[PDB]
């Protein structure tokens, strides 16, 4: 129910200048700030204090801060953040990278 | 573990293919295409790499396969033949 | 160091030091070369060690079929054994791989048992014996006399065999022993 | 707003997550639709008067003065009376009046005008133009061929895809308030007496509703976290503000959403609605 | 010109992969080093035409990878490492999902 | 890299983060750092076998590199190393080196509060690592004994002994970057040694401080202490060397230098005629030049100031965001490849067109791979050549040679041959990406078909002036050139004006009719309005599809 | 010894290859890069086994260049020696240091310290040998050796091996 | 459960973990005045079984974590009397669907 009220906030900011926005924008931005049971700040202090990868936060704000813990608790980043990828000149799992493309031998050989 | 292939029965990804997946399998044979890789289709005077490949995909002759990947690892390998393309 | 081969056994090797052990015939063989080995159908199978004589016959077959493969896609005793192993090579070896050559003289010079009833044979009474695959190979490789030629020759046995027992055994393998 | 939200997407499993794997929507906006094929559309089960909805979509072939009349459909001189098509009607309607007070739990004001997936006005205006439909000639359908036939578009609409109550159950209530539409705008009172849709007519105006949803539903690898991001940065940056220059008196746009992003605690200006 | 962080937000939201990649690589600072498939740094000395490859203390001479980062990768990877930091990098998954 | 290497390649699908064992930095170094100088030893002006040195990468364009002897595009740099006269703490942990001997037995290495208390097993139940250590630290911080026997699960009366001494701990504050404890008539006042604060973390178990936020392989907390401090390549620390006479190295060679330096006194101080009151004079001052040397922005401190007044670039300052590495050279690049002009509202410019000025398309380039279908049309573009506009710049060979057009002797008479790359101008219907910047959108940056006109400026469709935002105000815009046929595909396939014309934001088309034609529109549209045949003929010509049907 | 081990060699194909016989260009190029070749893991990968049944999988296609990379899983016949490996080879050379056996695709080398006391060099002899009171070791005469220990090598693993030993020597 | 007035002494709040399986729960009388649960924001929780919740995770192939998360002190979770790891399914309305349904697993 916090939730709710927090929609309608984020709603009645961008709906005082008139303007729209579809739904979904705002919902997910509010269930983003909810998911992890409580008010999750939209700051340096709050999503930047994630469990997500240590070159994705350090992407933002504390970074050296970020960078130091990072080896002195042996942090083990997974490389799927798009920040970690884009750092490592990689193609990121995003759009056109979110799946793999093969060569399958029977069907070429089926067409040719 | 080998568990991370999904098989052909039981698969739940959209039979329709993403508009992601066209632009990346018209450009991956495109590429191919132009660093002289064979052509199934017959080029009907066709000569521009991402064309001979808009061509080769709407006679469905692209012999790649979609390997998409789900949050977990597992995937579902879908072929470019097998895919819908309503777009 | 170059694009080079994989195995089947998983390296865990996070960080941690090179505190890799030695090589000697107190079976310490590789950590590649363990008893429980991993075949490419993902399941345990026990490592395959190979006598001279057995391992002539496996590059020989392999190499008959690769022939026979090569002829398909193409459309659409004792000395005379070394001319005739050298016409095969001339087919399907890369001529390069002058190692294979010298293999299959060594192996064709020096094979104890000649035909496949015979190696098959070989390998049956080796079989039952339960000795690791590296000392069934070597007993199958090295021909001796005395059970302490053998014990001597293969240290690895020691106790894990009688003396009548082994000996009784390398009298039946010089029976099996092919007069090339 | 960008940097919180950079490695949201939407996964091949219809599912909203992040680079942990961790969800945050079940469903890309609560629908699993594409933003970008939404149009507002009125949803006209749920305004008026009882006595008006029963006048657009009630349908009584066992009263002389409630049937449909011969010159809407072929067989509406045999129609009448028919005891097990009237049961037909009767579930019919008995849904229709279920979605009148389901609209009016969700959309309490009584709002209509919702953006929804297919613009279901043009198909059927598409379709009078398409097949030059004559609004003096009586219909091919049967009571059948347009009950039983909405019936089975409805189970074609598929957003999600799975063989288990979970996902099937999950399947059903991305696609409830756009179904709810569908039976209003395509009622046996509706499809007969106000469109005059031939079978032919109604048969494509159907392929075209199933062809056309199916084409709204979102993308997998749509970045979802950075649209969303943008999509309320970029009007934050068109915010004349603070709150004019003068009912009460709230602090609004770029200060109020600079207060609630932070969360912050100390609110400008903080109030209490008691009704 | 700049390719800027907004300049890639947004090619991130049009699903641009690709397009991000070249943009952030071939088109500026895309560069190839030698990982130690051991202690995972660029610590390999890598003598290639002669063929050597080699990570001194680590003895390794066969896990040996080549990989292409950004050279301001490269570069922060020798910068995190002059504050004792080891940003080591792996070519496998031990973790999994 | 540019040379080809046997090793295979691979992508990083992990970076696992540690911390130096010294160890590993004697192992990893190629030179052991020994003079503060640079090189003109002997007169030569060539690298002393001290700093620089050929042991790490080269200064000069030598081929040499005296390691790999690879040469400076291809060499990265070899890593070197100072063993320190006496420990120094990393100032980047300072605090969390005070907060786990704020959680210790500073005698015997013993995590102070052991799994007998409940609130400790609460603490040490925490999955997560650090949320672990913050828990356990706000347990540990108030316990001000080491127990040697402490009341049992069983029964409290009769206590049991936890192993370990029976010191009292002393009250930790941090005093610029020093450690000072306050053990207790009237409490005890003395600086906790590098030296002593390391020898504890050496006496801390494993199970311990892997209960702490630690790890055994990666993460030791020993190595939050410099004993081994490593000497980064010439990359890094670039010799900035121009003329023959002069050079011009780096701030970071300057503070390396310096920490030498303050290394060397401490080195011979201790060794000699040890005054002792003045060794803890030579070590703060090597405390204080390694602290400084990775972050000189410390917490109420003097800058670690620069002969000039200057306050010395630390490294925590290079990648400190907005224009540090991450922000400034890894989320955003300068990049090859692109074009900025001044930007002019054009009528007669289809919406998807992008009006490129000669001189623009004449110097941003393609590489086109000369393949049976292009083969004919390239060689005449290489013809051409890089001065006519359907020209080419560059011709690079299989060979990885590049032929530069403007100057080859061969440049009238090269036969192309199949492979190779013809690095071509940008023609008219080549995807480009445009862009105007502050890029708040999807929409502020899409495709375009390329149309080469004369004239310094980029022409666009006047209804895409919206998306974009542009003004011709005297506005400029970006145009950035894909390289791969791939890349074209990206563009043309997802990111084109036609497609962008319905946006998501708001569900509504994000481009519309404006003002000439907004106001015309409406003036064409009226009862009042009729069109005489003369003009209603020309009006039918314009509109390109027309039927030809009055 | 002479084992069959279970490896796997990848391989990047450029398209070009892309055609038909793609399968018998892959299987090919495995054979050049893997037949022959000696490493230290596993030493001399002297032949490829089962021609017909070698398991290609699925390419998968690089991202910037059009080339695609599979794993090809094979099985091969392999020679790794080994310290306290007793073999029977073939004289091959012959010095004032001593002689070297050929065995298999390799060469283990006898030192004149590693022979018994009453065997000695000969110089004057066509070709050089070691004479013994009772036997000859020349250029052509089969030895069985122990191997002393190994060093592997770019495309080779040399071996040092000792005949002092009883049931060592000429045979 | 206890409805208390004013307060419970700290001495006696000692013995509500005292003694399981057997859960004390403490609830003050002043709160439960008004029932939050049928305000017009909060919706529908449902408390799953050890079952319903095993099939939610095999059926979206998650691990706990991945969950959307709700505090085991929330107002509803309290009113529920959730537990740790006890999942919850909230049904809200949706202005783009009909209903909506999300989980969330206690904490
Ligand atoms: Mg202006
Ligand atoms: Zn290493
Ligand atoms: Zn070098
Ligand atoms: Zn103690």
């Amino acid at each position: 129910a916090g939730r709710a009220a927090l929609y309608k906030e984020v709603y009645n900011v961008i709906a005082s200048d008139g303007s729209y926005v579809n739904y979904r924008h705002m919902a997910l931005l509010v269930d983003v700030m909810t998911t992890q049971g409580g008010l999750t700040s939209v700051t340096r202090h709050g999503f930047n204090r994630s469990n997500t990868g240590a070159l994705m936060r350090c992407s933002f704000e504390e970074t050296v801060e970020i960078l130091f813990e990072a080896g002195a608790s042996a942090e083990l980043d997974d490389c799927r953040g798009v920040s970690e990828n884009v750092i490592l000149g990689q193609m990121a799992p995003i759009g056109t990278g979110a799946f793999d493309v093969m060569i399958d031998e029977e069907s070429l050989v089926k067409y040719m | 573990l080998k568990e991370k292939a999904i098989p052909k029965d039981q698969r739940a990804t959209t039979p329709y293919m993403t508009k992601y997946e066209r632009a990346r399998i018209l450009g991956t044979r495109a590429l191919q295409i132009s660093m002289n890789a064979p052509v199934f289709v017959d080029l009907e005077g066709e000569t521009d790499p991402l064309r001979i490949a808009m061509k080769e995909l709407a006679e469905k002759k692209i012999p790649l396969v979609i390997r998409r990947y789900l949050p977990d690892g597992s995937f579902e390998d879908w072929s470019v033949e097998e895919l819908i393309v309503d777009l | 160091m170059n694009v080079s081969t994989s195995t089947f056994q998983t390296r865990r090797r996070r960080l941690k030091k090179v505190e890799e052990e030695e090589n000697a015939a107190t079976l310490q063989l590789g950590q590649e070369f363990q008893l429980k080995q991993i075949n490419h159908q993902g399941e345990e199978e026990e490592l395959i060690a190979l006598n001279l004589s057995e391992a002539r016959l496996v590059i020989k077959e392999a190499l008959v079929e690769r022939r026979r493969a090569f002829k398909r896609s193409q459309k659409k005793t004792r000395e005379k054994e070394l001319e005739s192993i050298d016409v095969l090579l001339e087919q399907t070896t890369g001529g390069n791989n002058k190692d294979l050559k010298n293999t299959m003289q060594y192996l064709t010079n020096f094979s104890r048992f000649r035909d496949q009833e015979t190696v098959g044979a070989v390998i049956q009474l080796l079989k039952s014996t339960g000795l690791h695959p590296f000392e069934v190979a070597q007993l199958g490789s090295l021909a001796c006399d005395t059970a302490d030629e053998a014990k001597t020759l293969i240290p690895s046995l020691n106790n894990k065999i009688s003396d009548d027992e082994l000996e009784r055994i390398l009298k039946e393998l010089s029976n099996l022993e092919t007069l090339y | 707003l960008v940097k919180a939200l950079e490695d949201i997407m939407v996964h091949y499993d219809n599912t909203t997550r992040n680079s942990l794997g961790n969800v945050i929507q079940f469903i890309y906006g609560e629908d699993g639709m594409d933003a970008a094929h939404i149009e507002k559309q009125s949803l006209d089960t749920i305004g008026g008067s009882d006595a008006a909805f029963e006048k657009r979509y009630r349908v009584d072939l066992l009263n002389t003065d409630h049937t449909l009349d011969p010159s809407l459909l072929e067989s509406g001189s045999e129609i009448l009376g028919d005891l097990k098509l009237q049961v037909l009607l009767d579930e019919e309607y008995k849904q229709l009046v279920k979605d009148r007070k389901f609209l009016r739990e969700v959309f309490v004001d009584g709002e209509a005008n919702w953006p929804l997936p297919v613009n279901i006005r043009r198909i059927i205006q598409n379709a009078q133009q398409t097949f030059h439909i004559d609004h003096t000639k009586p219909s091919d359908l049967t009571i059948k061929d347009i009950v039983l036939g909405v019936k089975d578009l409805q189970e074609n609409l598929l957003v999600l895809r799975g063989k288990n109550e979970i996902i099937q159950n999950a399947q059903r209530d991305a696609v409830t308030l756009f179904c709810c539409l569908l039976r209003s705008r395509l009622a046996t009172r509706r499809v007969l007496q106000e469109y005059r849709l031939t079978k032919q007519a109604f048969d494509w105006v159907l392929s075209n509703i199933e062809a056309q949803f199916l084409r709204s539903v979102v993308h997998p690898g749509e970045m979802v976290g950075v649209l969303a991001a943008q999509s309320i940065g970029e009007p934050a940056t068109q915010m004349t503000l603070n709150t004019f220059h003068f009912s009460k008196k709230v602090t609004s746009g770029v200060p109020r959403l600079k207060e609630i992003l932070n969360v912050a605690k100390n609110m400008k200006t903080p109030s209490l609605t008691v009704y | 010109l700049r390719f800027g962080e907004m300049e890639r937000d947004c090619m991130i939201a049009h699903g641009a992969a690709s397009f991000l990649k070249e943009r952030l690589m071939e088109a500026s600072d895309a560069f190839r080093v030698h990982i130690c498939g051991i202690c995972g740094l660029m610590t390999v000395i890598a003598k290639l035409n002669h063929n050597q490859f080699e990570c001194k203390g680590c003895d390794n001479k066969i896990d040996i990878y080549q990989i292409h980062i950004p050279y301001a990768a490269k570069l922060l990877f020798q910068e995190l490492m002059a504050m004792n930091i080891t940003p080591r990098l792996y070519t496998d998954r031990s973790r999994d999902f | 890299g540019q040379q080809y290497s046997s090793a295979p390649l691979r992508t990083v699908k992990e970076v696992q983060f540690g911390l130096f064992s010294p160890e590993e930095v004697r192992a990893i170094s190629v030179a052991k750092i020994r003079f503060p100088e640079t090189m003109d030893e002997t007169q030569t002006r060539a690298k002393i076998g001290g700093l620089n040195d050929p042991r790490l990468g080269s200064i000069d364009r030598n081929l040499k590199c005296q390691t790999c002897q690879e040469g400076m595009n291809e060499c990265p740099g070899h890593f070197g190393h100072i063993d320190l006269a006496k420990p120094v703490f990393h100032v980047g942990f300072i605090a969390k080196i005070k907060k786990v001997c704020e959680c210790v037995c500073m005698h015997c290495g013993k995590l102070l509060l052991d799994e007998h208390n409940e609130l400790m097993r609460q603490a040490l139940a925490i999955k997560d690592s650090k949320k672990r250590f913050a828990a356990i630290w706000t347990l540990c911080k108030t316990k001000m004994v080491c127990e040697t026997d402490v009341p049992s699960e069983d029964d409290p009366t009769q206590l049991v002994s936890r192993g370990g001494c029976g010191n009292t701990q002393p009250t930790i504050r941090k005093d610029g970057l020093k450690l000072v404890g306050s053990w207790k008539d009237e409490p005890e006042l003395r600086v906790l040694s590098t030296e002593e604060i390391l020898n504890i973390f050496k006496h801390i178990s494993v199970k311990d401080f892997t209960s702490l936020g630690f790890n055994e392989v990666f993460s030791r907390p020993e190595w939050m202490i410099l004993t081994c401090l490593p000497v980064p390549p010439p990359p890094v620390r670039p010799s900035i060397s121009f003329n023959e006479s002069q050079r011009g190295e780096d701030d970071l060679t300057f503070k390396l230098a310096d920490i030498l330096k303050a290394n060397i006194s401490l080195e011979t101080l201790e060794h000699n005629g040890a005054p002792h009151h003045a060794i803890e004079e030579a070590e703060s001052l090597l405390q204080f030049h390694v602290a400084t040397y990775m972050d000189n922005d410390i917490a109420g401190q003097p800058q670690a100031l620069q002969k000039s007044g200057r306050p010395v670039k630390s490294i925590r300052a290079r990648l400190k965001g907005k224009e540090g590495r991450i922000r400034g050279n890894l989320m955003g690049k300068r990049v090859d490849f692109s074009a900025r002009t001044v930007i002019s509202g054009d009528p007669n410019l289809e919406l998807d067109q992008v009006g490129v000025p000669k001189s623009i398309a004449k110097t941003l380039t393609y590489p086109e791979v000369v393949t049976p279908y292009n083969i004919d049309r390239l060689t005449q573009l290489v013809r051409n050549g890089p001065n006519e506009h359907p020209g080419a710049k560059y011709v690079i060979r299989d060979s990885g040679d590049r032929i530069d057009l403007r100057y080859s002797k061969r440049a009238g008479d090269i036969q192309l041959q199949y492979g190779w790359k013809v690095e071509r101008h940008i023609m008219d219907n080549d995807p480009v990406l445009f862009n105007r910047q502050p890029s708040l959108h999807k929409m502020s940056m899409m495709a375009h078909r390329v149309k080469v006109i004369p004239y310094s400026t980029f022409r666009l469709n006047l209804s895409v002036t919206s998306p974009y935002n542009a003004d011709f105000d005297g506005d400029e815009m970006n145009l950035h050139v894909p390289q791969s046929e791939e890349t074209r595909a990206e563009l043309s396939q997802l990111c084109a004006v036609p497609l962008q014309i319905v946006s998501p934001q708001s569900n509504k088309p994000c481009m519309g009719i404006v003002q000439d034609t907004l106001c015309g529109i409406r003036k064409l549209t009226l009862r009042d309005t009729f069109i005489e045949l003369d003009q209603v003929l020309n009006m039918l010509y314009w509109v390109p599809d027309w039927d030809g049907v009055i | 010894m002479f084992f069959i081990k279970d490896l796997s060699l990848n391989i990047t194909l450029h398209p070009s290859f892309f055609g038909p016989r793609m399968k018998q260009y892959l299987k090919t190029k495995l054979l050049e890069e893997v037949e022959g070749s000696c490493t230290g893991k596993f030493g001399y990968i002297l032949c490829v086994l089962d021609y017909d049944n070698i398991d290609i999988q699925r390419g998968r296609i690089l991202p910037t260049d059009g080339s695609a990379e599979f794993n090809v899983k094979y099985r091969a016949v392999v020679f790794k020696p080994f310290k306290g490996e007793v073999v029977d080879g073939t004289v091959v050379s012959c010095s004032q240091h001593g002689f070297e056996v050929q065995v298999g695709p390799m060469k283990v080398f006898v030192t004149k310290h590693l022979m018994p006391q009453d065997l000695t060099f000969n110089a004057g002899s066509n070709p050089p040998s070691y004479q013994s009171s009772e036997d000859v070791i020349t250029i052509k005469s089969r030895i069985r050796v122990k191997i002393e220990g190994c060093i592997s090598q770019v495309s080779s693993i040399h071996a040092i091996g000792s005949i002092k030993e009883d049931y060592l020597g000429a045979i | 459960i206890f409805v208390y007035q004013n307060n419970i002494t700290p001495s006696a709040m000692k013995l509500v973990p005292s003694i399981p399986p057997a859960t004390i729960e403490t609830f003050n009388e002043a709160a439960l005045v008004v029932n939050i649960t049928h305000h017009e924001l909060v919706p529908k929780h449902i408390r799953l079984s050890s079952d319903e919740k095993r099939e939610l995770l095999k059926r979206y192939r998650l691990k706990e974590s991945q969950l959307p998360r709700i505090q085991r002190a929330d107002p509803v979770a309290l009113y529920l009397g959730l537990k740790r790891g006890e999942v919850v399914k909230i049904i809200r309305k949706s202005e783009t669907s009909g209903r909506y349904a999300s989980y969330r697993i206690c904490m």
